[PDB]
């Protein structure tokens, strides 16, 4: 009854995919020591 | 000469007069120091 | 009904996120400006341009990360990735400040995109384009501050860098070097922003406190219907209240809301004019009469001369680290300081 | 409405979470490793804590030439032995 | 699969807790390793 | 560079997984 | 002259307050 | 003579043409596929 | 104080010219047939 | 009635009175040019093009007359400092007169077109309504502009039939009006190559003629006619405002960075020549060439033109001014009289020391002296109690070479310090601060004032373009929206395509 | 001080002594007034954009509203259609009461925090201090933008009230 | 409306109000020119900006003496 892959879908993921990747990175960074 | 059909009366109501005077006077109060320098 | 019109059809479909012809400019440029800011503040240094750490990777926090401007030696280079400076090398390009011009330019075109969006949707829905018109003030501010101001100066280096603390620095630099607070165009800006805030507050509160009882609830939000024909609050009561409290009051709603557009938009435009002047060091720095008197009379003191002493401090104490390309060495003995401090 | 499925529907559906209980941790771990492997440093040219200065140097490697900037940075990096 | 199977309130609670966790981690990072002044 | 594969193995495993799970509905849609 | 000018503009503004308030065009309900 | 920066200019020009071309190709294609229904 | 000598006429005309503009428009508005 | 901010809208459907108003605006502008030139001539001092040129004196229109070849006065002087020249009618005075007369004639034409507004020419022959065929008008006007552009390049600038244009050496020492041949290679798009300005006007002229004929002969496509509302004169207002703010940003930019059309002898030097020490580099080069030819230090520095030295001074930097610091540069540091000569500083050990120059950013700047390696060797201290580098302690002296103080040496700390203070501004000059009651505070040149006015006006005209573009495309609703606007048009999902009722 | 330049004096000394710019309550204040300005312009432009046609082009649209008329003077459904399409639908207010409540709450709360920021820096709980917070492997200080801020503040501190301090710490 | 000699002469130049060419007409051609114009501006900008550097083209006061 509903589509899956829409303009909205794309928009959403263009933001959300890199956001989760980035958050993984920043997390890792919290354990970097000089 | 035949009258121009494009003429229109102009208006400025009292509130617009007061707002306008306020703008002018306050702008003057602001800028005058700089004009005197 | 050829390909152009079919395309137009698709661009203007009524979906969750409206696209439009303007979307073709807006979405990639807005996406690349945001993404560039996030990439830079997460991973990218400012060591080679400013001698600064500026990323999460290096240990900066939300307040101190920035995408920093390029070295002063880059001048006003577009600093294209394929340009003569980076020469296609992505890493070097990052090290030279490429992301700064990347973000400013894609940002500029994204703002054009967004304002076009406002025109397009207004045309489509059948309303007057006063929202786009109002948005001209953001455009003027961004263009005067991020493009015109550095273009008047030696290089992109003295544009604002994209970061919280970086912007705070931009402010303090403008006080110390431009005496920007003294500028009547900035003052008009302040009046427009503070006056805009005041109108926002007072209008919202007035409407909320002259509501008609249109329901039985003690929480009164549900007693509204978007389709209703009646005013939801009393303009007559509002008018009497403010007339008796403040002396004057709005009596015309259309004028009220136009005025709400006019004040902050005009404020921001004036501030823009001032920054255009600061691009050339065309400052409101001094009052000449003040200086003639004070030079001749060592007992004459005003808050104006006090603040210039502060400015002189800012310049001498911040310049060597803030302007590393100049190679300033100010021996201890020449630093301006009052007693003890 | 504009034809898309309500987000309420999607995010409270079992399938959504079967997909994303994989795809979200995968991304998170990917970013994590992008940092922990040190790849981030090399992609973006960011100094590691031991690569801001050579051992007895105290002068910032500031770029001072527009068109030979690239070579300047490269020389600066070689200067870390 | 069918929508509504998992209570929206549970989703909200879990998501929220995750946000508090990651932000908590970043504030921990303010005091340890790089950026700690130490 | 082995690091790009060690790092972008999770992303492509995710893409592959969701492609696997959404393939029938995607084919039905297309 | 400066001082006279500043005080004069201020005085005109105060007088303007007086007229804007006590000699406003009265709001009339329709 | 074609200097390095003139070459770089051709690369930028070309890259832009490719981005715009691919963009409009995809947009026109999708518009052709999913037509608005009128009566 | 050694102020700019044109400051006075500058301020005076700055106030008077537009003020007079507004007063002219207002008065000729009032005199229009009610 | 019309609100005050709309009074001029009565012109929208009255071509005759619109032309009258345009004539009156044009009269006012020409009259401004005439008046401005007359005032500048009543205040301009021609006696010293070296240290008191037009850009030191607040001259704004004089450099534009000079740029295209008006360089003489009926009174006998020229801006290049010649005497006994006959400029013909087209002196500064002649140009001013011509503009005044033009202003008068335009005024009279304006009266005629205002009174006789109802010409049949302004009526659509089919409907009898006022109407202007804007696309064809654009063709005609563009054709004319093309002709004029071409003739300006082909005859005036080439000197084929006209004076040419202002050109100079790379250091603005020997400027004059010359015929310039067009440059048809790539260097033609170099902003510092005048041959490019010539080639530009020739080629763009021809293009304007061709395009002009196109637009006269070929009607607009229906789809563009409709899209841009080509029946509505406000659309022309919007796009013209856009073209105009484009042009204004451009002239601001070329004024600030410099080009073949913004010569430093007419507008003053640029800020970037101070930034990069352009002039100081050239001076040092010359002095070194002199020494290497076997000249003495005094001889080498005395060989430096005062004009060249005067460019190497921050008081002529257009980035040293103030928004409300009004008037000519002479009103600030004074009317320059003479180069004092080059100051060489030495310490007790006889090491040459160099004063650190003031950057344009700084209203004030400390006095620091380093050796040739940038090692600090002396300064003027703020706190004295722990001073190590005072001129007293370091035995700093200053010797002058060239200029009025040539061959002299000063050793008393106050004098040496005074000269060091002046050395932060570059080369040192004697000024007459009395004639104008100068206050000693830097003001900007015409380069600066022009740049400011035009960047500001450009920015404001952006808003103009936005406003009138909006007025054009939304003409149907600028009195309000359809009072019977169906909720379904703005509801979500009722139409497949936003605002398209045929897509229910 | 009760004066314009005196106000600027107060602000600069405040920055020197409290680093108010780096204080989250001042930052909430800025969100309050920037945001207030933003929403002022936004509301004004939306209502003005959806004014119902009641006038001719030769008169002000303002005359289309009459004081005390019971009918709303603009079409809020049209304005919501617009703004909702500008961003997305559920980012926009369809409820006028809700909207005007927002308009009141944002700047008022922001400014409450500005006041509390001044009122708590009154007892020297100051802005964030990240001076010398980033350090390299050897221990060299790696400046951030915060340290540049700190240099500016130092200029202000050492110069302000230049004859009033006799001892090295400015403790009030 | 009033006829004049000069008015009579110029009458044809202002007689085709509203006249259009069918459909898209020469829009494609116009587009090409716009494209070319864009690239043109891009060039002069980049030359002035020193992003595009050409032999014999020295963007400086020291261009020609
Ligand atoms: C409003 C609505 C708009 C909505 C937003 C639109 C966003 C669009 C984005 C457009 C981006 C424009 C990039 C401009 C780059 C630039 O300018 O780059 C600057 C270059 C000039 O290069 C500079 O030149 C300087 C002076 O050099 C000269 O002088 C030197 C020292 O003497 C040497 O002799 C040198 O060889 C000689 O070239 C220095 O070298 C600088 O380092 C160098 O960067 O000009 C140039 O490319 C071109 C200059 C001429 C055209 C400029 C028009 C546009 C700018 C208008 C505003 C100007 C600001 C005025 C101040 C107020
Ligand atoms: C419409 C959206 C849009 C817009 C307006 C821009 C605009 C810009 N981009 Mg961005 N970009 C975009 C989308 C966009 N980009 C996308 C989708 C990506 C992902 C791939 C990028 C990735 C990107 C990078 C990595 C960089 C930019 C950069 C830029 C800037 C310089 C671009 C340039 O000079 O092009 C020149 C090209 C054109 C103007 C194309 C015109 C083509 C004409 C009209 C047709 C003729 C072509 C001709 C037939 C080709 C012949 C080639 C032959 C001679 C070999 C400019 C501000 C640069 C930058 O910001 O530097 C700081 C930069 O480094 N962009
Ligand atoms: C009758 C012919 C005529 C002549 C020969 C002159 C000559 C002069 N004028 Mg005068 N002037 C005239 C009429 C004339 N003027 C009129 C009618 C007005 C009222 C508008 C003026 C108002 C005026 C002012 C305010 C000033 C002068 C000034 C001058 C002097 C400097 C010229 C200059 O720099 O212009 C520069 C001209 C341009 C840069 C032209 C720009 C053209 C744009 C870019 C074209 C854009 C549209 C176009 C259609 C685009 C397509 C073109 C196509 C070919 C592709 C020069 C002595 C200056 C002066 O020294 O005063 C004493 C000055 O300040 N004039
Ligand atoms: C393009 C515009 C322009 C430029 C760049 C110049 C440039 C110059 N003029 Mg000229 N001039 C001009 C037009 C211009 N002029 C016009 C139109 C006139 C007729 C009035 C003159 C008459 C004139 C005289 C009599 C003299 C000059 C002089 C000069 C020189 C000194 C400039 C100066 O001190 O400015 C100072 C600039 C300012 C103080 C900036 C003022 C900013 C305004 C007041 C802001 C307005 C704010 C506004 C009200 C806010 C509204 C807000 C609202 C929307 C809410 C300089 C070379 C002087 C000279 O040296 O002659 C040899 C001189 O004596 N000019
Ligand atoms: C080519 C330039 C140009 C022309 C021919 C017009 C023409 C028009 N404008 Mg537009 N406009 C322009 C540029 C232009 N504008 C620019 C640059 C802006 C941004 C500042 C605007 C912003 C604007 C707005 C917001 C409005 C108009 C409106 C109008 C219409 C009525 C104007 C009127 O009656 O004013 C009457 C004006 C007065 C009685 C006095 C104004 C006094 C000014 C503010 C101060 C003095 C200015 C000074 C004398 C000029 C110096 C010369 C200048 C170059 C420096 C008319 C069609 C109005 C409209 O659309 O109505 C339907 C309208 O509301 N314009
Ligand atoms: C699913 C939905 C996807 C939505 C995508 C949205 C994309 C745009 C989002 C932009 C977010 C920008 C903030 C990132 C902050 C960050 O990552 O900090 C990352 C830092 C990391 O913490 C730092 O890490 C370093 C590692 O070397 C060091 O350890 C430092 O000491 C440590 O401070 O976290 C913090 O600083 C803690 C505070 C975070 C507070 C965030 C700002 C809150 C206010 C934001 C206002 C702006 C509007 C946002 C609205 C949304
Ligand atoms: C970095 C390099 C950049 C260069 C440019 C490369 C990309 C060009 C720009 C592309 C931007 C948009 C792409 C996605 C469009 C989309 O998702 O349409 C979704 C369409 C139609 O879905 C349909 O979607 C409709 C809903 S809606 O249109 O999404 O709102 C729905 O009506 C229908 O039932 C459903 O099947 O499906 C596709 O075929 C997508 C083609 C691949 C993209
Ligand atoms: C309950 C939480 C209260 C939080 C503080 C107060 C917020 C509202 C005060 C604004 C005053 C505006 C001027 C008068 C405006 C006015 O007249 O208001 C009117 C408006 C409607 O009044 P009603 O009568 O319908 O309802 C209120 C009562 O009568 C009970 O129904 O009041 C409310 O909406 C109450 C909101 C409670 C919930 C508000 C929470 C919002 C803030 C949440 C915290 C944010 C902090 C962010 C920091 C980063
Ligand atoms: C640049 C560039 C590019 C691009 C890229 C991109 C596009 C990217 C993107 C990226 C992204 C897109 C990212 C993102 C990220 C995100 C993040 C990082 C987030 C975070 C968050 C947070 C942290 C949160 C917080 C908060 C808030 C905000 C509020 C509430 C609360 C809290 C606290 C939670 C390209 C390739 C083209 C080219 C080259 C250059
Ligand atoms: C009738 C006649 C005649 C005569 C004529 C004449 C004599 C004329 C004159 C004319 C003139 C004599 C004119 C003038 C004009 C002027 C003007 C038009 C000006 C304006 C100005 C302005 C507009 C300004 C403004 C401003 C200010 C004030 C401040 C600052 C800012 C500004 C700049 C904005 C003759 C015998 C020839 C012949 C025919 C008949
Ligand atoms: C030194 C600075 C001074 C600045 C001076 C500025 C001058 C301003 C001049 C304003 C011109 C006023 O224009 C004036 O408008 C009114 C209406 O508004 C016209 O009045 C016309 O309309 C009204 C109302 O329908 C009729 O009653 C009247 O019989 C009719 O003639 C006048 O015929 C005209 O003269
Ligand atoms: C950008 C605008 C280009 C329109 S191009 C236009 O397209 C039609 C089909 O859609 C053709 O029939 C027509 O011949 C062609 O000129
Ligand atoms: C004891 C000081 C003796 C040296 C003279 C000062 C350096 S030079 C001096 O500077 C003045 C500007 O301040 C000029 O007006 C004046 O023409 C010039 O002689
Ligand atoms: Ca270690
Ligand atoms: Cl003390
Ligand atoms: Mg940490």
């Amino acid at each position: 009854s509903y589509p899956i892959f829409t303009v909205r879908w794309v928009a959403v993921h263009t933001l959300a995919v890199p956001t989760i990747f980035f958050l993984g990175a920043i997390a890792a960074m919290q354990f970097i020591q000089r | 000469m035949e009258p121009n059909p494009n003429r229109q009366p102009v208006e400025l109501n009292r509130t617009s007069l007061y707002l306008g005077l306020l703008l002018i006077l306050v702008l003057a109060l602001l800028f005058s120091s700089y004009f005197f320098n | 009904r050829g390909w152009f019109d079919i395309l137009d059809d698709w661009l203007k479909r009524d979906r969750f996120v409206f696209v439009g012809w303007s979307g073709i400019l807006l979405f990639p440029c807005a996406y690349l400006a945001l993404g560039g800011w996030l990439t830079g503040t997460t991973f990218v240094t400012s060591w080679y341009t400013h001698g600064l750490a500026s990323s999460y990777l290096e240990g900066c926090n939300f307040l101190t990360v920035a995408v920093s401007t390029p070295a002063n030696s880059m001048g006003h280079s577009l600093l294209l990735l394929w340009g003569p400076e980076a020469q296609g090398d992505f890493t070097r390009w990052c090290q030279l400040g490429g992301l700064w011009t990347f973000i400013a330019l894609h940002g500029a075109f994204g703002l054009i995109g967004f304002m076009l969006r406002q025109f397009e949707i207004a045309r489509l829905v059948g309303v007057r384009p006063y929202n786009a018109i109002a948005f001209s003030a953001p455009i003027a501010v961004f263009v005067s501050v991020f493009l015109i101001y550095p273009l008047g100066q030696s290089s992109w280096f003295f544009a604002p860098s994209f970061g919280v603390a970086a912007i705070f620095r931009f402010l303090l630099f403008f006080q110390g070097f431009h005496n920007w607070t003294l500028n009547p165009f900035h003052m008009m800006g302040v009046a427009g922003v503070l006056g805009g805030a005041l109108l926002c507050a007072i209008h919202g509160a007035t409407v909320e406190n002259t509501l008609f009882q249109d329901g039985e609830g003690a929480s009164t939000f549900r007693a509204f219907n978007p389709t209703q024909a009646e005013e939801t609050y009393s303009m007559v009561t509002a008018n009497r209240f403010w007339s008796q409290i403040f002396g004057i009051a709005f009596s015309n709603k259309r004028w009220l809301h136009f005025f709400m557009l006019f004040v902050p938009v005009t404020g921001l435009w004036m501030s823009a004019i001032g920054v255009v002047g600061l691009a050339l060091n065309l400052r409101s720095y001094d009052f000449i009469s003040q200086e003639i008197r004070a030079a001749e009379d060592p007992e004459f003191e005003t808050f104006y001369t006090k603040n210039l002493l502060l400015n002189e401090g800012i310049r001498a104490w911040m310049a060597p680290q803030d302007q590393p390309h100049e190679n300033f060495v100010f021996p201890e003995e020449v630093l301006p300081r009052g007693n003890a401090l | 409405t504009t034809g898309e499925r309500p987000f309420s529907d999607i995010i409270t559906s079992v399938r959504y979470w079967v997909i994303h209980s994989i795809t979200i941790p995968a991304l998170f771990i990917a970013g994590w490793l992008f940092v922990s492997t040190g790849l981030a440093y090399d992609v973006f040219g960011t100094p590691r804590p031991d690569s801001y200065y050579a051992q007895e140097q105290r002068s910032i490697p500031l770029v001072t030439d527009r068109f030979e900037a690239k070579q300047q940075v490269e020389t600066f990096l070689e200067q870390l032995k | 699969s069918e929508g509504g199977r998992i209570p929206l309130w549970i989703v909200a609670t879990v998501a929220g807790m995750g946000v508090i966790v990651i932000v908590g981690l970043f504030f921990y990072g303010a005091y340890a390793g790089l950026g700690s002044s130490l | 560079d082995w690091r790009v594969l060690v790092v972008l193995l999770p992303v492509l495993l995710a893409a592959g997984w969701a492609v696997r799970n959404i393939l029938p509905y995607a084919v039905k849609q297309v | 002259m400066e001082t006279i000018t500043y005080v004069f503009i201020f005085a005109c503004i105060i007088a303007l307050f007086f007229f804007a308030i006590f000699f406003r065009e009265p709001p009339r309900i329709t | 003579t074609i200097t390095p920066s003139l070459k770089g200019f051709f690369i930028g020009l070309l890259s832009g043409a490719v981005v715009l071309g691919l963009t409009f190709a995809v947009l026109i294609a999708i518009s052709q596929i999913d037509k608005v229904q009128r009566s | 104080m050694e102020v700019n000598q044109l400051g006075l006429i500058a301020t005076a005309l700055f106030v008077l010219v537009p003020s007079v503009f507004l007063i002219i428009l207002y008065v000729q508005t009032e005199s229009q047939q009610k | 009635g019309l609100p005050w901010y709309r009074v001029h809208t009565v012109l929208i459907n009255d071509p005759g009175r619109l032309i009258a108003a345009h004539l009156m605006h044009t009269a006012l502008v020409a009259g401004w040019a005439g008046s401005m030139a007359l005032y500048e001539l009543a205040t301009f001092d021609p006696s010293d093009p070296v240290l008191n040129p037009m850009w030191r004196q607040g001259m704004f229109v004089l450099p534009f007359m000079a740029r295209l070849g008006v360089t003489g006065s009926w009174s006998g002087w020229s801006i290049t400092g010649e005497t006994g020249i006959d400029p013909g009618f087209w002196s500064f005075e002649g140009v001013a007169l011509a503009h005044i007369v033009l202003s008068g004639l335009l005024f009279l034409a304006a009266c005629w077109h205002w009174v006789y507004w109802d010409l049949e020419l302004f009526r659509d022959p089919r409907t009898g309504e006022p109407a202007l065929d804007l696309p064809k008008m654009f063709g005609i006007h563009l054709f004319l502009a093309g002709l004029l552009c071409f003739g300006f390049g082909a005859f005036h600038l080439t000197g084929l039939f006209g004076p040419g244009m202002w050109v100079s050496d790379p250091y603005g020492l020997t400027g004059s009006v010359q015929p310039v041949a067009p440059e048809w290679g790539p260097d033609g798009f170099n902003p510092y190559n005048p041959g490019g300005v010539v080639a530009h006007h020739i080629a763009a002229g021809i293009v304007g003629i061709i395009a002009g004929l196109f637009h006269i002969l070929v009607r607009p496509p229906q789809r563009l006619y409709k899209a841009l509302r080509m029946g509505n004169i406000e659309t022309v207002l919007s796009s013209s405002i856009a073209a105009v703010f484009f042009a204004a940003f451009v002239v601001a930019g070329t004024m600030w960075y410099g080009s073949a059309t913004t010569p430093i002898e007419l507008f003053g030097p640029t800020r970037y020549q101070w930034d990069s020490s352009y002039f100081q580099q050239e001076i040092n080069r010359r002095v070194q060439a002199s020494l290497a030819s076997g000249a003495t230090l005094e001889e080498a520095w005395s060989a430096i033109p005062e004009k060249l030295a005067f460019y190497d001074y921050i008081g002529n930097n257009p980035a040293k001014g103030g928004l409300f610091r009004t008037g000519p540069m002479n009103k600030g540091d004074g009317i320059a009289q003479a180069w004092k000569g080059h100051a060489v500083f030495r310490n007790k050990e006889g090491e040459e020391l160099f004063v650190r120059r003031m950057p344009a950013f700084f209203e004030s700047f400390p006095v620091i002296l380093t050796d040739k390696n940038g090692v600090v060797k002396a300064d003027i201290p703020f706190r004295r109690a722990e001073s190590k580098y005072s001129f007293e302690q370091q035995g700093v002296t200053v010797s002058f070479y060239g200029g009025e103080l040539n061959g002299q040496t000063f050793t008393d700390p106050p004098t040496v310090k005074s000269y060091a203070r002046k050395a932060i501004f570059g080369e040192i000059f004697e000024f007459d601060t009395e004639t104008l009651n100068s206050d000693g505070i830097f003001r900007t040149s015409p380069r600066g004032w022009f740049t400011f006015a035009h960047a500001v006006f450009a920015l404001l005209f952006f808003f103009g373009h936005i406003w009138h573009g909006a007025r054009t495309l939304f003409r149907d609703v600028f009195s309000g929206i359809d009072p019977e606007l169906s909720p379904e048009q703005v509801e979500w999902g009722f139409y497949q395509k936003v605002g398209d009722v045929t897509t229910r | 001080p009760l004066g314009i330049s005196g106000t600027f004096n107060f602000m600069i000394v405040f920055q020197a002594e409290h680093n108010i710019l780096m204080h989250p309550f001042h930052q909430l204040g800025v969100a309050g007034v920037f945001g207030g300005a933003l929403f002022c312009a936004m509301h004004g432009s939306l209502v003005t954009s959806s004014l119902i046609r009641e006038t001719t082009e030769t008169e002000s649209a303002n005359y289309g509203y009459k004081f005390g008329q019971e009918e709303e003077t603009y079409n809020i459904v049209a304005a919501h259609g617009y703004f909702g399409r500008l961003i997305f639908q559920y980012a926009s207010f369809n409820n006028s009461r809700s909207l005007h409540f927002f308009l009141a709450a944002w700047p008022v709360v922001g400014v409450w925090f500005a006041a509390l920021g001044i009122s708590t820096m009154a007892f020297n709980l100051n802005g964030f201090n990240f001076n010398h917070s980033v350090i390299d492997a050897k221990g060299n200080v790696i400046n951030t933008w915060a340290d540049i801020i700190n240099r500016a503040n130092l200029g202000m501190e050492v110069m302000h009230e230049r004859n009033a301090h006799n001892f090295p710490l400015d403790l009030a | 409306a009033r006829r004049t000699w000069l008015g009579d002469i110029l009458r044809p130049l202002n007689s085709e109000y509203g006249k259009v060419a069918p459909g898209w007409g020469t829009t494609p051609l116009m587009a090409v020119f716009m494209g070319l114009f864009l690239v043109f501006l891009l060039i002069i900008l980049e030359i002035y900006n020193s992003t595009l550097i050409l032999d014999g083209v020295n963007v400086s006061w020291k261009a020609l003496g």
